[PDB]
């Protein structure tokens, strides 16, 4: 508070209850404009006083915070709602937002009329947007220097962790055309989150290898039970097995020891039963999903069982449905006499198992009822691989992104940058009271690119210099290539050349980033009346 | 709730509670030391060689004193040692850095250059580790040694090192294959009472004290077969509340016997049998353990999955539910010998194992019950050196003559390369050498210009092979010397020390809420 | 204290921290000085103008501090003043520099006389390297462009717009009249601000320019020799006033008739003597002027005290107070007396041709006599830095291009010796970096940028930076291509002066 303290709850009235509002504004902003890009540093807030967390992500950050103003409120809850959404310009949204509220109180109260003045930062919007859409000179995946290659080299070289760009492009370009799912939700896409992207420990530092068809991953190394019987066919039981328990669990109810023991005895039996008549349908190699004791994995190994074990069931769920096995469709008992059904098999080219890198896998060569394929990192150490799939990640969330939008834009920032010369070109052009609402709504969009900058220390002063000379009043063009830039990678915090990196999101997020900013200023704004209430 | 301070404002802060905490501890270092006082606010005195106990016990601040205290607790989990370590090297680094970088204007520059001094500083330390043999014992006396020492325990030294040396190179992992690193829980130790070092065994394997505890429970069997629960035991052991009334006399009678009749149904089952040991999860009672003393069997009670499945492959049997259940081994042989020595009525059972992951409990005896204790930390050093040399054969000749040798190496490099990485990087080189010039200060005489010889030391004999002792407060030919650092410390105290000062640079908001 | 005697007010915490902080202060002025800026400074002083200067000297007499650390600097840069011209600047940042970065060494354990004994030897070590970092040199000193190269980087330290004009211009009216080789005159040139008129506008002109107007007839003989008086007429005889207008009626014919009788006297002693050139600083009445005119004697209206002064120096003249009449012992060494308007303005000319003891003026026309006192500066430094005793005056590279290389050639050094010298030899390094961060801060980027990028291209002797464009990003310009040159003695006086002036301040805590 400042001003009088007459009434409370946020009301001091006149100049002075608008001036704290938007300074509180700023507050939260100025966190996120560290933490702004891929670029963006820690913080850390604590929570109590014996409580920490450490995050970097924008909306995030506003979560655990205290609010207690009305400015304070419907910011955090603008973040959260995007995050949300895509969770994509989180950390920009906030950031654009602090600047537009204050500017326009000051212009809607400046009016002719308060509807027109609204409309004008809307206008802005429409015009930029409008841009968005023309766009296709960066960003384009699909009518890339390489297609979906370039695409990906570009962002395994911005995120960068030894040489990537090499083995890892050929990657990003199989995964989504490994899925055959299409989704349609405005052009097709296909889920990147379909795919089976496993790591192995041992050998060669940065490489990749493609598999045709999904695998499944184990290990041998304390196993003396078969599972190495190349075949072609899978049975593919959900179904949990288990010598100990599958029958069995405590009871302290009942006083006899009969009850718990002679289930157990029968256990061991039917275990060896169950899998003979699996296997005489067709089979040779059964993939069963449930898990396994470390006390349980000894009587497996002894009895000698056919099974395969150490299964991860994310692995396997793909396996089934590609295979056309069904892993459910008849089952119900847990004897050992159970029936079992010739439709529950699917089938592959071949199910046979290699052992490469120090990492056993049965692999699934060529899967049928649909086609897959299956890439398997190859570090030096189970650590290099999580460093190389979060970076991969990334690359193959923008490649989908751009499937669904034809349209594209270099975007963070960058689309941005572009924009302030056009809305300012546009804003003079039709003068009154609307030349100062695109042109306030076109100096916020200068701001973000700057304030990137700083923060992977390459400064404001140095990116504005290098940028607005390649806009020119003729160089107003959308294009498809370059003779006047209008990008920016982000993570260089320099303009490059590189046309199709993964700091760049398509035409969907960007959209949606430029209506939240000017949402925050309407919002505020929409109040009549203002009262305290005791 | 929400507090705003921005930029070096809130780098300064860090800067001030991290040196204040790394200053004693850099003196505590070394093979000469000082003492941290609490003056605890119930009176009294508690007085440490390490900072993080008296920052547990009071004293905890929002940004640098918070980092030090978890880093450090989870080098006690890995290696063992160098807990002392990394707090000061944190300290020094965030110390020096910060200030010239930030007047100049570059941050961001900065959390690059600890990068580029991390590269640097693996290759050139890697380079003058010394092969040593891990199959010639006198070559890993001397390393062990060292460690003990740097606690200033001489008495106790001799008796760790027997123990130690063969004894972490038997616990494998459940890969089998290695070997290597043997982090802590597939190592242990544990103590029993007072006992002397003539009731001191070399245990290469685990020891389970709640064994054999009674003179009728198992005697000697090279190699026992340990009975999980199943058919010769039961799941079961509780109370039935199928119909209770508070008004019922007979009821309070019928809820007290119907836990002792259960017992006795579970350890019916070991008698009509006849195991020779029996494993429990649940854990049972000295009432219980009563009725499997007369079939003659050992009870083990009072344990976890993890340990009876790596000791069953260390006890040479694997895990069957019976003694009817016999099928192929997965160990047939894994006990070199069976030993139990009582103190009290307490019988505890010794179990050499070569080979084996098990959890490897050996044996210590201190000259009382109190000195138990410092007997047992004089081991946690020294199955450390066990785990470095076992991991790695190389291991540097330091004494921080390492610290010493990487600080120099990067200020040659700043030269070489020029490019604007050159001052920052120039920055962090000096950082590391206020550490080893301490050690000369308990020594004696103007520190840095003893420090000048090892600089022209560096670039004309050797980095480290002939360094500085922090003893002597001079170069001494320190492989002659036959003190030793571990390289396993040296190598992660200096990873965790780069990212904890990088945290604080990274950080530019303290909130309350 | 503890003791209610032996008065200090440095010494202890106070001569290592409040002397340091002081020094770095004065230094402060010279850290937006030296070479390529934008900088004005202003100090007023009640002078009845606004005096602007980015020059070392008036900065640091206006300037009084009450500590011996702080004042003992000041002496050395006029010192230097004396010996050279431009670098005045650099003495003090230098000086200054150095202890900055001494505080640091007293804080880590090392003592304040081994650091004190490192800087001599730095300072011999850099002195030997500095005749090989020689890269051009003139031969001929009546060639315009090899003199004006030196000229520019005074100028250039002043303004970085006035360097192309003034440089040609001083050159061109000569400070090459002297053989500068044993004997060399700066009270024989003098700079000579004429009102009117743009500073592009700056003029030739030969011998001794005075502003006042010419009265009467004007002589171009060659028996004209100097008579200098500040007030040989007041009225021959003073008025007292009984009616408090006059002292009365008949009593004001013969106060006429004496003053008349007299003045007539005194001003026919001067044309017999052979003096045919008399400078009046009184007041010409009609009677005086009357006379003047038969005599033939070119008169000179009024003369203010900065006109006087340059006669005295000049000609071997004295100004005495007259009203009884005197002859002539100012005498001249002028020849020739000739009359030409500069600024349209009659100023009165004096020439002779000589070499020894032979007269020149760099001249200048401005809008106002603030805007000539700035221009001022940077025409005496370009005089000061001529005399050198040589013809080739072994110039080094200018404008703080040498600097990177003494440092880089240093710290090396430092290596190979031992002990806690070498500290101090290292520090010494890094006080020459001071000159491109002054440099770097006008031009608008940080520190980091500039040293480090100049020290990627190894050795040059070339490399320094501007207040351009091309000064700020790659941080890389020609600065002996540019012809921006410095002359071997005046870098010399300014590294030795200013290693002297550290040492001994150093060393104060009384």
């Amino acid at each position: 508070m400042e001003g009088p303290l007459s009434v409370f709850g946020d009301r001091s009235t006149g100049e002075t209850i608008r001036s704290q509002n938007v300074m509180a504004a700023a507050s939260i902003a100025n966190i996120v404009k560290s933490s702004l890009g891929p670029v963006g540093l820690d913080k850390m807030l604590v929570d109590d006083i014996g409580d920490v967390t450490i995050t970097n992500d924008g909306a995030t950050i506003l979560k655990l915070l205290e609010v207690e103003h009305p400015a304070a409120k419907v910011l955090c809850e603008l973040a959260d709602l995007q995050d949300k959404e895509v969770g994509d310009g989180t950390t920009s949204v906030v950031i654009i937002a602090a600047e537009l509220l204050k500017n326009a109180d000051e212009l809607v109260k400046q009016k002719i009329h308060p509807t027109s003045v609204i409309s004008g930062y809307r206008l802005a919007c429409k015009e930029a947007v409008r841009y968005i859409n023309e766009n296709l000179i960066v960003n384009t995946d699909e009518l890339g220097r390489d297609c979906l290659i370039n695409a990906a080299k570009t962002s395994m070289s911005s995120k960068i962790i030894g040489i990537n760009g090499d083995f890892f492009a050929n990657m990003v370009v199989d995964a989504v055309l490994a899925i055959k799912y299409t989704d349609i939700r405005g052009q097709p896409r296909y889920p990147v989150n379909s795919v089976n992207i496993l790591k192995a420990h041992g050998r060669s530092q940065m490489e990749s290898m493609l598999i045709s068809g999904y695998a499944l991953n184990c290990v041998v190394g304390s196993q003396g039970m078969p599972k190495r019987i190349v075949n072609a066919k899978i049975a593919c039981l959900d179904f949990s097995l288990q010598k100990t328990k599958m029958k069995l669990g405590v009871q302290v109810v009942i006083t006899d020891p009969e009850k718990l023991d002679q289930i157990r005895q029968r256990e061991s039996d039917i275990t060896k039963e169950r899998i003979q008549k699996i296997l005489a349908t067709g089979a040779n190699v059964i993939l069963t999903t449930g898990g396994i004791d470390d006390m349980c994995l000894k009587y497996f190994v002894e009895a000698g069982a056919m099974a395969v074990r150490r299964v991860l069931k994310r692995d396997l769920k793909r396996i089934a449905k590609a295979s056309g096995a069904t892993i459910l469709s008849t089952l119900a008992n847990l004897e050992g006499e159970e029936t079992f059904e010739a439709a529950m098999l699917g089938q592959a080219e071949e199910v046979v198992q290699e052992r490469i890198c120090d990492d056993e896998l049965i692999l699934i060569k060529n899967t049928k009822a649909r086609t897959s394929a299956s890439i398997i990192l190859r570090g030096a150490n189970d650590f290099m691989c999580d460093e190389m799939e979060r970076s991969l990640h990334d690359a193959l969330c923008v490649v989908k992104r751009v499937l669904e939008s034809k349209s594209v834009v270099p975007g963070g920032g960058a689309v941005e940058a572009a924009l302030s010369i056009y809305l300012e070109n546009y804003a003079t052009s039709m003068g009154s009271r609307e030349q100062l609402a695109i042109a306030e709504f076109a100096r916020s969009l200068l701001v973000i690119p700057n304030t990137l900058a700083v923060n992977a220390a390459q400064d404001s002063t140095d990116l504005v210099a290098k940028l607005r000379a390649f806009h020119n009043e003729a160089q107003v063009n959308p294009e498809r290539k370059n003779l006047k830039w209008i990008g920016l990678d982000l993570s260089n915090g320099k303009p490059r050349d590189n046309k199709q990196a993964g700091v760049f999101e398509p035409t969907i997020v960007k959209v949606k980033s430029l209506k939240f900013a000017t949402e925050a200023a309407i919002t505020i704004l929409r109040i009549d009346d203002l009262i305290k209430l005791h | 709730n929400t507090k705003r301070e921005s930029g070096r404002k809130v780098q300064s802060g860090n800067i001030n509670a991290a040196k204040t905490i790394a200053d004693i501890i850099r003196t505590c270092l070394g093979p000469k030391s000082m003492m941290k006082m609490l003056l605890d606010p119930m009176g009294g005195i508690v007085m440490t060689n390490d900072g993080n106990a008296i920052l547990r016990e009071i004293q905890v601040q929002h940004p640098a004193a918070k980092s030090m205290i978890e880093i450090s607790r989870t080098q006690d989990e890995e290696v063992g040692d160098g807990t002392t370590s990394v707090i000061i090297l944190a300290g020094e680094m965030l110390s020096v850095a910060e200030h010239f970088l930030e007047q100049q204007m570059h941050p961001t520059v900065v959390i690059s250059a600890y990068r580029k001094a991390l590269d640097d500083m693996i290759s050139t330390l890697k380079k003058i580790s010394i092969p040593v043999d891990i199959s010639d014992s006198d070559m890993m006396l001397n390393i062990i040694n060292s460690s003990i020492t740097t606690k200033a325990i001489s008495r106790w030294s001799s008796l760790a090192c027997n123990i130690a040396l063969d004894a972490v190179k038997m616990v494998q992992f459940e890969e089998n294959g290695r070997k290597e690193i043997d982090i802590k829980k597939y190592a242990r130790v544990e103590k029993i009472p007072g006992g002397i070092i003539e009731d001191s065994c070399v245990l290469r394997g685990v020891m389970i004290n709640k064994d054999v505890t009674h003179p009728r429970m198992r005697r000697y069997i090279k190699n026992p077969r340990i009975v999980l629960l199943d058919s010769s035991l039961e799941y079961k052991k509780g109370e039935s509340q199928t119909d209770i009334e508070i008004t019922r006399e007979e009821d309070f009678t019928r809820i007290l016997q119907m836990e002792e009749e259960y017992i006795q149904q579970l350890c019916e089952d070991i008698i009509q049998l006849k195991p020779d040991v029996v494993i429990t999860e649940k854990g049972i009672s000295d009432l219980a353990q009563h009725y499997l003393m007369r079939a003659n069997i050992t009870a083990i009670r009072r344990v976890r999955k993890t340990d009876n499945n790596r000791i069953a492959r260390a006890c040479g049997a694997r895990i069957v539910s019976r003694p009817e259940e016999l099928r192929e081994d997965d160990v047939g042989t894994g006990a070199g010998l069976l030993e139990i020595k009582k103190i009290g009525d307490e019988y505890f059972t010794f179990i050499t194992d070569c080979k084996d992951p098990k959890a490897c409990t050996i044996l210590l005896r201190g000259a009382s019950k109190e000195i138990l204790s410092e007997v047992e930390r004089n081991l946690q050093d020294a199955m450390q050196v066990c785990r470095n040399v076992l991991l790695d054969p190389q291991l540097v000749p330091g004494g921080g003559a390492s610290e010493m040798a990487v600080a120099h190496a990067l200020t040659e490099k700043s030269k070489a390369m020029t490019g604007v990485e050159q001052w920052p990087y120039r920055a962090v080189a000096q950082a590391l050498e206020v550490i080893p010039r301490t050690l000369i200060q308990n020594c004696g005489a103007s520190t840095i210009r003893l420090l000048t010889s090892l600089r022209a030391k560096h670039t004309q004999e050797n980095c480290e092979t002939w360094g500085v002792n922090g003893e002597t407060g001079t170069l001494v030919d320190m492989k002659e010397l036959g003190i030793w650092e571990p390289l396993a410390v040296k190598l992660q105290t200096y990873k965790t020390a780069v990212e904890t000062a990088v945290l604080l640079l990274r950080i530019d908001d303290i909130v309350s809420g | 204290m503890l003791k209610e005697g032996a008065k200090h007010f440095s010494g202890l915490e106070e001569a290592v921290y409040r002397n340091i902080q002081a020094c770095k202060e004065l230094a402060q002025t010279t850290r937006t000085a030296y070479g390529p800026n934008g900088m004005n400074k202003m100090v007023i002083n009640h002078l009845e103008k606004l005096f602007v200067t980015n020059d070392a000297a008036t900065i640091l007499r206006e300037l009084e501090v009450q500590h011996p650390a702080a004042k003992m600097i000041v002496m050395a840069s006029h010192m230097q003043e004396q010996e050279v011209g431009d670098g005045t600047n650099f003495v003090l940042v230098f000086a200054g520099a150095l202890l900055e970065l001494a505080e640091e060494l007293l804080r880590i354990g090392l003592s304040v006389s081994e650091v004190i004994e490192g800087y001599e030897i730095a300072c011999r070590k850099a002195h030997e390297i500095l005749p090989n970092l020689v890269c051009c040199s003139a031969k001929n000193l009546r060639d315009i462009d090899e003199v004006s190269s030196l000229l520019r980087t005074s100028i250039m330290s002043k303004q970085y717009g006035n360097e192309v004009f003034l440089a040609k211009l001083i050159a061109q009216a000569c400070v090459s009249i002297f053989p500068d080789s044993g004997h060399f005159n700066v009270d024989n040139i003098r700079v000579c601000k004429i009102l009117g008129s743009g500073i592009s506008s700056s003029s030739v002109l030969h011998g001794m320019v005075f502003k006042k107007e010419t009265e009467g007839d004007v002589t171009s003989v060659k028996d004209a020799k100097i008579a200098v008086y500040s007030c040989p007429f007041d009225g021959m005889i003073t008025e007292t006033k009984g009616t408090v207008l006059i002292k009365t009626a008949e009593e004001l014919m013969n106060f006429s008739k004496g003053e008349e009788n007299l003045m007539d006297a005194q001003v026919k002693a001067i044309a017999d003597t052979g003096a045919n050139v008399v400078v009046t600083g009184g007041k010409v009445a009609d009677m005086a002027l009357h006379y003047a005119n038969k005599y033939n004697i070119m008169l000179v209206r009024l003369n203010s005290k900065w006109d006087l002064r340059r006669l005295c120096k000049t000609v071997g003249a004295t100004a005495l107070p007259r009203l009884t009449p005197p002859v002539l012992e100012e005498m001249g060494h002028c020849d020739s007396v000739y009359l030409s308007e500069v600024g349209d303005t009659q100023v009165v000319v004096f020439k002779h041709e000589k070499e020894d003891g032979a007269i020149s003026t760099i001249v200048l026309r401005g809008s106002t006599d603030n805007l000539m006192d700035d221009i001022e500066r940077a025409v005496d430094d370009g005089v000061n830095t001529f005399k050198v005793l040589t013809r080739d005056k072994r110039l080094v590279p200018g404008g703080g291009a040498t600097e990177i290389e003494l440092a880089k050639q240093i710290t090396s050094y430092g290596e190979t010796c031992p002990g806690l010298e070498q500290y101090a030899i290292k520090k010494f390094a890094e006080a020459f970096e001071a000159i491109p961060r002054a440099l770097a801060e006008n031009s608008g980027v940080k520190a980091n940028e500039v040293i480090s990028k100049l020290y990627a291209v190894h050795q040059e002797g070339n490399k320094n930076v501007g207040l351009d464009i091309e000064a700020e990003v790659p941080a890389v310009k020609d600065m002996l291509e540019a012809g921006i040159l410095d002359t071997y003695l005046g870098k010399y006086w300014a590294i030795k002066l200013a290693t002297n002036a550290a040492v001994t301040v150093l060393r104060v805590d009384q």
